């Protein structure tokens, strides 16, 4: 994917 | 080298945060789930539990002088509790974002958070928790700060714009930056405690662990051990090792004299998310926690 944002 | 052994293992929603209480047989765990524990891990019983808020808490310290806690959490929000009576001291709105991190000055009545917002922010609890100054210049979510154990009107910050910045207290610009090289960015820096080394240690997406000099702004080392994320790296206070925990699902302990991987640990928790050490060596225990929980662990 482009984006993994970090969120977890 | 190490005789390793499980002291206590607690299954739970999964841990952001973790942290050693001084004196007191303590690990305090902050969840995502937006719990916050205390437990006893010699006796294995809960001391305290409290329902912070319902986002996750990716921050939490002692403040052993003061009986409290300090929680950070997405929802913006840092809280302190004193841990004997339960009781919320204080509760205040922090950064428009997530707050990734928390420090606690060792002698001034000082707390640094770092945060998605790009900055890093210094509290006086002494001053009502007024915001003293707010340390601007990095380009992407802040993710780890650390005051320097051996010079602590200094401190570090790890970014994942790629950098850290290396900052005086009371001074706007930071004294340097480090360029890491570590292309997936910066989730965390350590300093190596004794005066014998002038240095940090970063971790990052890119699965390298890189040790930095910070006088000759210089890298001495990359190590690479790890299949995933490197969630944290940190010199050991007592033993010459270095602790790695990774969304690979392994805690390796290094030597820190050749760098080398000395033992691979996996504590069947999934992926690894936070890391702390005893502050003085008690039992030289460390504590990682997890997706699945939390290990206290004694090294010998």
């Amino acid at each position: 994917c482009t984006f993994k944002t970090k969120t977890n | 080298k190490l005789d390793i052994k499980k002291t206590f293992s607690n299954r739970s929603d999964r841990v952001k945060g973790i942290d050693f209480h001084p004196t007191e047989p303590w690990v305090l765990t902050t969840l995502y789930s937006g719990r916050v524990e205390l437990w006893n891990y010699e006796t294995q019983v809960e001391v305290r539990s409290i329902q912070v808020t319902e986002t996750p808490v990716r921050a939490g310290k002692f403040i052993a002088r003061k009986n409290w806690i300090i929680v950070g959490s997405d929802d913006f929000r840092i809280r302190v509790f004193n841990y004997n009576t339960g009781e919320k001291v204080v509760d205040f709105e922090a950064h428009p974002d997530y707050i990734r991190s928390i420090a606690v000055h060792p002698t001034k009545p000082y707390v640094l958070s770092g945060s998605d917002d790009l900055t890093v922010k210094l509290w006086n609890w002494e001053n009502n928790w007024a915001l003293e100054q707010t340390f601007e210049g990095h380009e992407h979510f802040v993710m780890c700060v650390a005051f320097n154990p051996k010079d602590p009107s200094t401190f570090a910050s790890g970014c994942l714009d790629r950098t850290v910045k290396v900052w005086s207290l009371g001074q706007s610009t930071p004294n340097f930056t480090l360029t890491t090289g570590q292309e997936r960015g910066v989730n965390y820096v350590d300093y190596y405690p004794l005066p014998d080394k002038p240095y940090m240690i970063t971790a990052s997406d890119d699965l390298t662990i890189k040790i930095w000099d910070y006088q000759t702004k210089s890298c001495v080392a990359t190590l690479e051990g790890h299949m995933s994320n490197v969630s944290f790296a940190v010199f050991h206070p007592t033993l010459p090792i270095i602790i790695s925990g990774s969304e690979d699902g392994t805690l390796k302990i290094w030597n820190s004299s050749t760098y080398k991987v000395e033992k691979t640990l996996n504590v069947g928790l999934e992926r690894s998310w936070c890391i702390a050490t005893h502050p003085t060596g008690r039992k030289n225990y460390i504590a990682s926690g997890f997706d699945n929980g939390f290990t206290v662990l004694s090294l010998g």
